């Protein structure tokens, strides 16, 4: 038989890694996110800038290796980031 | 929420919620990776789907 | 006499390999590639959920400390 062309699907780069992965990664996202900014913003805090806009902006920048505009300063802010 | 005063009840709520999320992860985690190796000891054949 | 002219080699290699179901060919031809699945990269997900439970621990003796000083 002739061999033909098939065409491969558009979402096709997400194939290395099972779907199951891919729902665990922005699950752990959120996690880590959450996480950040509750153990930087306790009730004594100083002046500390970790919003939950800038947590969430934190771990995106840490996941795609693109680097961060600020860091944690805090030793439990440390842990959670590195 | 019944009573304002003895600020204390709501930071301490949030922290059970949050121990909540982390303790369904990882029961969805090992509860799939529990379900996967399963499919994988199995003996492959041509005529078995 | 058979066993020198190989007559009895030649019919141990028919019965036996000829008339196997498998053979070495068919197990070796078949070669698929899978996706990683989540018992492999398991672990890193069990090490980042106890460094989360790790960082919530020093925050509490922390301020236990910042209490008496
Ligand atoms: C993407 C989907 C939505 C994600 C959030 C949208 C943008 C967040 C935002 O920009 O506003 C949220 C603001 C923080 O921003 P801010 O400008 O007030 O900084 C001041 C921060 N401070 C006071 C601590 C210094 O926090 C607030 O007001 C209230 C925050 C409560 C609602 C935020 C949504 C929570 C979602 C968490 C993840 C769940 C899955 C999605
Ligand atoms: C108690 C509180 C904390 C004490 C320290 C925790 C345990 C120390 C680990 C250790 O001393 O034992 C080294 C182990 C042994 O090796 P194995 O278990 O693989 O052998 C198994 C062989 N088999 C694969 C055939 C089954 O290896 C491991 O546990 C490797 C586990 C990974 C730990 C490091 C990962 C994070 C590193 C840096 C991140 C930033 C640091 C924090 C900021």
């Amino acid at each position: 038989k002739k061999p033909q062309k098939s065409k491969p699907g558009v979402f096709s780069f997400l194939d290395p890694l099972a779907y199951e992965i891919w729902m665990c990664i922005v699950f752990a996202y959120i996690g880590v996110s959450v996480v950040l900014f509750l153990v930087s913003r306790f009730s004594p805090y100083s002046t500390n800038e970790f919003g939950i806009f800038n947590s969430l902006w934190f771990s995106l920048g840490a996941f795609m290796q693109q680097g961060c505009d600020i860091s944690p300063r805090s030793l439990s802010g440390r842990i959670v980031g590195g | 929420h019944i009573r304002p005063h003895r600020t204390i009840l709501a930071f301490v709520s949030g922290i059970f919620f949050i121990l909540s999320g982390l303790s369904l992860v990882v029961g969805l985690v090992l509860y799939i990776s529990s379900i996967n190796d399963e499919m994988l000891n199995r003996t492959k054949d041509a005529e078995t789907y | 006499k058979l066993s020198e002219q190989g007559v009895l080699d030649k019919l141990k290699n028919k019965w036996w390999y000829d008339k196997g179901e498998c053979g070495a060919k068919d197990s070796g031809s078949k070669e698929k590639t899978s996706a990683l699945s989540l018992s492999n990269v398991a672990g890193v997900f069990y090490i980042l959920v106890g460094g989360l439970g790790l960082a919530m621990l020093v925050a509490l003796i922390e301020f236990c400390y910042k209490s008496r000083a």
